[PDB]
């Protein structure tokens, strides 16, 4: 099963499926090598994105119950611009 | 049940999701896939707690209602290598700005 | 002609369970017979309910405080069918999976008072993309195209 | 007359939302207006000078009728109840509370001591007029009734239903005596009994009017041409002169057809939304007809 890096801008790097990160065509094209380096995307950001991606390939054409995606407040404003950039 | 987990060691994180019914050796066979060390090199962590190999994901406290997609339980990740024991740690991710005055 | 996204007066009733498998309080729309939407009385979240509605009528469900939209049956338009067994027909209402965008406005549109959206530190592009609340009619034309 | 020369006489706009129902008096005096604007309103039948208004109702009104000796007229409100008035004195004599929805149809028995109503509520109610008291809720219809009628001596009563159906009620029992079915169930949007008493007219929302002999349960007439596919459209036998039917219509126009031939002798142009309802003079050759809301204007015409 294919994974990828994606590293943050203060360095955390975060492994997660292939699959799960081109749901962001921007990071597609990013890979269009395995790795994915973010100058203006910080960890706290783009730990909550890598959820993002999780929670929406799981839930996604689920006959279940499906549950509220969370934001504090306090990121609300980063992750939005990081949504932009991504377009997921 | 399913459960969803953040594998942190240091600067390193791995997303990845197994069932309730999973023994935390099958959760190494996976970290094994990825990092290539294999699992007698792994020392697995909830918290500060080892994790025994033969234990289920559910034993150790990893619910479905506690590991979700949106919100995934943290695994701590430590190497090993003959009788030598690397130390766990974790570095914090980033932090917010202050919540601007308008909310 | 009269428009395609309307209720079909079949005259024929159709018994359903309207059940809010959603966190929002649920609105129900009814699309009248000239096609405009018609507004019904409000789910708490957790709660369900046995209505009287007719086949061939068209339904939609939106958050009450904030016209987001809701998904039935895993798709946007519900549609009664003749009740068989003297069963009656489930609307399961729940959450789409909203885009990480669309989620995010919802949360900052919950947060500041438009009148403040431009105080934001944030692109130019995202005060107008925020300004477009969601609205019935600004996506009837995208179900349209579909049916 | 082989074909009537009905002409424009008077324009009365006193009501301020679309109008439901226009009645002539028994005598052939006066004119009463039932509108949406909460109010019912009374003018000369001949110049068309308002007299007065009568209010109380706390919804839109759907229908009036006059009492056999013009004196008591009774209301059918979306408000839930119906409302008998003296005319002389424009106050409310009984408010009737029994309906469990909107009134749309309203109706006196000959003798003028009932009154029988229809509610969206799907029943079909009979009231003791000196009383206020509901005598009986006879069960009619699946759907709303849109018109009920006496017949000549009170003895039977026709409703009319949204289910489509057509009822006639044996008064003293409250039960259905007969009921017409027709090859689709197209609704039925207005019911009423010859003047002889032997036939009803029913309008269906096909853009269709019929003439059934009840007793036979034969079709003897169908009358066609003009727009009832939504509203449900008053009509009437006119008998002043020649033997005319005269129906509103969703073209805003008032047609008007040879009873006998079926053929369309008139259409009065002038109103400017759906004509909802006629009525007929009991003497003269004169028609009432009125319009919703982008007319809410009574319009009267004359012949020959």
């Amino acid at each position: 099963m294919m994974y990828v890096k994606l590293i943050s801008s203060d360095g955390h790097e975060f492994i997660v499926k292939r699959e799960h990160a081109l749901t962001s065509g921007t990071i597609k094209a990013m890979l269009s090598t395995n790795e994915v380096n973010f100058r203006e995307i910080p960890s706290h950001v783009l730990s909550k994105v890598c959820m993002y991606f999780t929670y929406k390939v799981r839930y996604t054409n689920s006959s279940t119950e499906i549950p509220e995606f969370p934001i504090a407040p306090e990121i609300a404003l980063e992750l939005l611009m990081a949504a932009n950039f991504l377009d997921c | 049940m399913d459960v969803f987990l953040m594998i942190r060691r240091h600067k390193t994180t791995i997303f990845t999701d197994a069932k309730e019914s999973s023994t935390v050796f099958e959760l190494k066979r996976i970290v094994e896939g990825i990092l290539k060390r294999p699992p007698d090199e792994q020392r697995l962590y909830k918290d500060d707690q080892l994790l025994d190999d033969g234990k289920t994901l559910g034993e150790c406290g990893f619910t479905s209602q506690t590991a979700r997609p949106q919100a995934p339980a943290t695994v701590g990740l430590a190497f090993r290598a003959d009788d030598t024991f690397e130390a766990l740690c974790i570095e914090p991710f980033s932090s917010p700005p202050e919540l601007p005055d308008v909310m | 002609p009269r428009p395609v996204l309307r209720s079909v007066n079949s005259r024929e009733p159709s018994q359903v369970i309207f059940c809010n498998r959603s966190p929002r309080v649920v609105l129900p729309v009814w699309l009248n017979f000239d096609g405009e939407p018609q507004p019904y009385p409000t789910l708490p979240p957790g709660t369900g309910r046995r209505i009287h509605s007719y086949r061939g009528h068209l339904w939609l469900f939106r958050d009450a405080g904030t016209h987001d939209g809701l998904l039935v049956n895993q798709t946007e338009l519900f549609v009664p069918s003749l009740n068989v067994d003297g069963q009656p027909i489930f609307a399961n209402i729940t959450l789409p999976v909203y885009t990480l965008k669309e989620r995010c406005l919802q949360v900052v549109r919950s947060l500041v008072k438009p009148e403040n959206y431009r105080r934001l530190d944030i692109v130019r592009s995202l005060y107008e993309d925020l300004e477009d609340h969601p609205n019935v009619q600004k996506d009837l034309e995208r179900l349209t195209q579909e049916r | 007359p082989v074909k009537p020369n009905y002409a424009l006489k008077f324009t009365l706009a006193g009501h301020t939302k679309a109008v439901s129902s226009v009645k002539f008096s028994p005598n052939g005096e006066w004119l009463a207006s039932s509108s949406a604007d909460k109010l019912i309103k009374i003018w000369g039948a001949y110049d068309g000078k308002f007299e007065k208004t009568i209010s109380g109702h706390k919804l839109g009104i759907s229908d009036v009728a006059w009492s056999s000796d013009s004196n008591l007229l009774v209301s059918a409100s979306d408000d839930k109840t119906l409302k008998i008035w003296d005319v002389s004195s424009g106050k409310c004599l009984k408010t009737l509370k029994g309906h469990s929805n909107y009134v749309f149809c309203c109706n006196f028995n000959p003798q003028s001591n009932l009154i029988v109503s229809g509610s969206f509520d799907e029943s079909v109610r009979i009231w003791d007029v000196k009383t206020g008291k509901c005598l009986k809720t006879l069960p009619a219809h699946s759907d709303p009734v849109s018109a009920v009628h006496f017949n000549r001596d009170g003895s039977l009563i026709v409703s009319s239903s949204y289910d489509g159906l057509c009822r006639i009620w044996d008064t003293a029992s409250g039960q259905c005596l007969k009921t017409l079915i027709d090859d689709d169930n197209p609704p039925v949007s207005f019911v009423k009994f010859s003047p002889n008493g032997k036939y009803i007219l029913a309008a269906t929302l096909d853009n269709t009017l019929k003439l059934w002999d009840y007793s036979k349960g034969k079709c003897l007439k169908t009358y066609t041409g003009h727009k009832n596919e939504k509203y449900c459209i008053f009509a009437n036998f006119s008998v002043t002169g020649g033997k005319w039917i005269v129906s509103g219509s969703e073209d805003n126009l008032v047609y008007i057809w040879n009873l006998q031939t079926k053929e369309i002798v008139q259409k009065l142009q002038g109103h400017t939304d759906v004509v909802i309802s006629t009525a007929c003079h009991p003497t003269e050759n004169i028609i009432a007809s009125a319009a919703l809301e982008n007319d809410k204007t009574i319009k009267l015409w004359k012949s020959d």
